[PDB]
DNA sequence: ATCAATATCCACCTGCAGATTCTACCAAAAGTGTATTTGGAAACTGCTCCATCAAAAGGCATGTTCAGCTGAATTCAGCTGAACATGCCTTTTGATGGAGCAGTTTCCAAATACACTTTTGGTAGAATCTGCAGGTGGATATTGAT
DNA sequence: ATCAATATCCACCTGCAGATTCTACCAAAAGTGTATTTGGAAACTGCTCCATCAAAAGGCATGTTCAGCTGAATTCAGCTGAACATGCCTTTTGATGGAGCAGTTTCCAAATACACTTTTGGTAGAATCTGCAGGTGGATATTGAT
């Protein structure tokens, strides 16, 4: 029986997802949460299809910057585990909650 | 001998309907001038965009609207579309 | 005789001083009648608001004078404000007193 | 049964997280993700369907999406910039 | 035409119209739309000119955005020029923290 | 209904004569150029109210990429701007 | 026999006072020199209104008490009370003027 | 005629960074901290006055206003109130 | 690292569908040719505002000592988060129709841009007015040693 | 649980530098009256968009086992804060020469406004090409065990 020690398949995975550029959320669970959020602000709305898909493209990339500032703010705690302080850290310094 | 203009004498005026006796130093009233040319140029700004995107040549008090709407959080937005909607119809009313 | 735009809005702020700003700032070719009222209301607002906060900040360090250290702190004790103006330096104003709990002593 | 935040979900939020060169994860960081996620997502969507509102539609498209993300400072190239 | 006597492919003539028709100034110089078209034309060949090499080091003919992001951020400059733009579709550089690499 | 594609795979074509590019990879430069044109306007727009002129010059606008672009690139793009207007001076 | 405040105590207090007054803390003739300095080795026969340098002041003396706040709050993360530079090439990287 | 500038930074002192540092709620700085300030400090000042003068030479002058450097401010996304903004 | 055995990865070839390229044509920009405007670069010059200089004095920067308490280095047990196989269910996706509604067009009424033409509101200094900065000297609070 | 050594505070005082008020000219609102658009309001369509439907296919949720990482506890050398003596140099106050903003005039080179006249760049069906996604079959990496 075999299996690898933890940590290795994390890296596989890093080393996977920054070759490629697939979006990682699936399409309708993210797209129910963009009209639901929407039906707060105005009712009865429709959504171009790429309008939709711009959204979840920002994102993605947003999220992905913002665990890479994340990462940075463990390491700077002598840590390899992102943790929520980690994010908050983060969100201050790049002031959207100072 | 050339002219500076200021919204200073509003600045006071308004100063005066809220603080009655309290006054502003010169560099205070720097600063607020500041604060409101800042402002008029970004709600002109993103009104000039709006006129845009609907291929208008003109700038509607609407156009102000949603352009302060976008630019101010949301409950000083919401104090100043009121205020805004108030003297509108109240100029309209006359001649 | 001659009746000012401004007082026909019941407004301080100088209504057609703002209308001559918009025409001659590029902003579009031309410009409505309902535009500089509606704008100069707004800035009538904010200044208000502004001054209000920091009128107390002036009383409440009693003085009755406002100068930039109040401005500051009325700008930065609210929160709405705060953001409008998140980016903004205020020359002269300082800082909000804030010192970490975890610097304090036992 | 269902809600809709929590459809995005944890293998999901860890890909991203990957991608951004994460190598361990605190079981924590997926509902705090869940809350940035859901702000940033408010305060795109209001801006855009300001604009829908001010362009007499009943429709967001994509350009209210990039008008959007370009006032909040994340402009976005792809989709009619 | 214009783009022909500056020597441009951008076109001079479409850049002095969107001048005029965006509420910049009153008038528009002569020059103004040439030397803005020029500079276009510039860096849409520099970032070309750096996609096409990732295109061909990847073994593939056509750009894609993923070779216009490796072009941006793998360059010190277009990248501080780009520096809050997000490009759709274009994934991000290769780079793991050291410490997170095995003893 | 308009766009700068033609220009951009002229452009390509000088540069990269046997590669191609796919659409969505034809977007992003199509906002590309839109972006840095309505940069470049801008402030070239804001540099003449400065100076209280009415017109934008070539002037403005080099001045207006100094400010724009970063050290290498602003000055390529000088020159190239610089070339192309004396080019065309230099016509009739 | 001689009085001495505990380490870390003058400090705290060197806090609420510089947190209560808005004076410059930079002195005023060595900050105009190092402009003189920086603009010069960029432009020669430069001259300068007195309200240019004191913008310039007010400007980069907001910019630091600014940037040690962040500064100081990577230091607490790291469980320190102490700011190293370490602490600040980690603010400056966030904030995007080295990411 | 003119005397000659240079190391100016180092009037940038210590006791002047503490107080910066005191402002911003620091209690303990490393002895590292001061060298590492004056490089954040002159590149801030070197892009400032970079573009400040930039708008200078536009309009054609010799001098610097301070208008020159609130122009310079905007455009880094560091907006100035109080000088003529 | 050798000795061995799962898994992962990388290369070379290959057939195919989805996009990309290549061809075939019309309103609308772009270019021309006139006929006027008009901005703003040149050319005196009235006058702030800068650079400089001098000179005296205290606030503050420098440099040294000395020891408190902080950062860093080590150790270590528990418990959190990774890896992995299982079993179910939500997402994907593929067409099929229908209707909601963006994107164009076509009119005229309402509103905005002009052009002059009186009529004030604001601005720039002069003439006053008045918070508060800077200095005392005394009750109250904080901190640190025994 | 105290006193002693300091720091901090709050009030009361007073003349001055900077705020407020007082007056006199001009740029700019306001007033009317033509001369133009333009933003909407209505009527229609082609087009994307929502609503379903229906299997299959992965992708997710669950639970088990254990590795190794995080947080705690202790230790200690040495860095950094507090206090002190010395005296440099910044800050303050005050004038002086003259560079260079800035305020006005003047007048062509350059730009805008028609009026046609041509050319190009978009759009909708036509025609090859590039990778993708799968297939081996050969090394590679990773991990467990003499
Ligand atoms: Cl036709
Ligand atoms: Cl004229
Ligand atoms: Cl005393
Ligand atoms: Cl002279
Ligand atoms: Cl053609
Ligand atoms: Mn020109
Ligand atoms: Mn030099
Ligand atoms: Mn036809
Ligand atoms: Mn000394
Ligand atoms: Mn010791
Ligand atoms: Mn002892
Ligand atoms: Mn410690
Ligand atoms: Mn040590
Ligand atoms: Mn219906
Ligand atoms: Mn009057
Ligand atoms: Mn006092
Ligand atoms: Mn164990």
């Amino acid at each position: 029986p075999h299996r690898y020690r933890p940590g290795t398949v994390a890296l596989r995975e890093i080393r996977r997802y920054q070759k490629s550029t697939e979006l990682l959320i699936r399409k309708l669970p993210f797209q129910r949460l963009v009209r639901e959020i929407a039906q707060d602000f105005k009712t009865d709305l429709r959504f171009q299809s790429s309008a939709v898909m711009a959204l979840q493209e920002a994102c993605e990339a947003y999220l992905v910057g913002l665990f890479e500032d994340t990462n940075l703010c463990a390491i700077h705690a002598k840590r390899v585990t992102i943790m929520p302080k980690d994010i908050q850290l983060a969100r201050r310094i790049r002031g959207e909650r100072a | 001998r050339t002219r500076k203009e200021s919204y200073s004498i509003y600045i006071y005026k308004v100063l005066k309907q809220v603080h009655p006796d309290t006054g502003i130093s010169s560099k205070a009233m720097s600063i607020m001038n500041s604060f409101v040319t800042d402002i008029f140029e970004r709600i002109a700004s993103e009104a000039s965009r709006l006129a845009h995107y609907s291929k208008r040549s003109t700038i509607s008090s609407r156009e102000i609207q949603t352009a302060v709407r976008l630019l101010l959080p949301g409950e000083l937005a919401k104090h100043a579309v009121s205020e805004g909607t108030k003297a509108v119809t109240k100029y309209t009313s006359s001649k | 005789k001659a009746k000012t735009r401004s007082s026909r809005a019941g407004l301080q702020f100088p209504v057609g001083r703002v209308h001559r700003l918009l025409r001659k700032g590029n902003y579009s070719e031309r410009v409505g009648a309902g535009a500089p009222v509606y704008l100069a209301a707004v800035l009538e607002y904010l200044t208000a608001e502004i001054l209000e906060l920091a009128g107390n900040a002036a009383r409440d360090n009693k003085k009755t004078r406002i100068i930039p250290r109040h401005l500051q702190l009325a700008i930065r004790n609210d929160e709405e404000l705060n953001k409008l103006l998140g980016k903004v330096t205020i020359a002269q104003g300082g800082v909000l007193p804030n010192i970490q709990a975890v610097l304090l002593p036992k | 049964l269902r809600d809709n935040i929590q459809g995005i979900t944890k293998p999901a939020i860890r890909r991203l997280a990957r991608r951004g060169g994460v190598k361990r994860i605190s079981g924590l960081i997926y509902e705090e993700t869940r809350g940035v996620l859901k702000v940033f997502l408010e305060n795109v969507i209001r801006d855009a369907v300001t604009y829908t509102e001010h362009a007499k539609r009943k429709t967001v498209t994509a350009m209210d999406v990039v008008y959007a993300l370009k006032r909040q400072g994340r402009t976005l190239y792809g989709f009619g910039g």
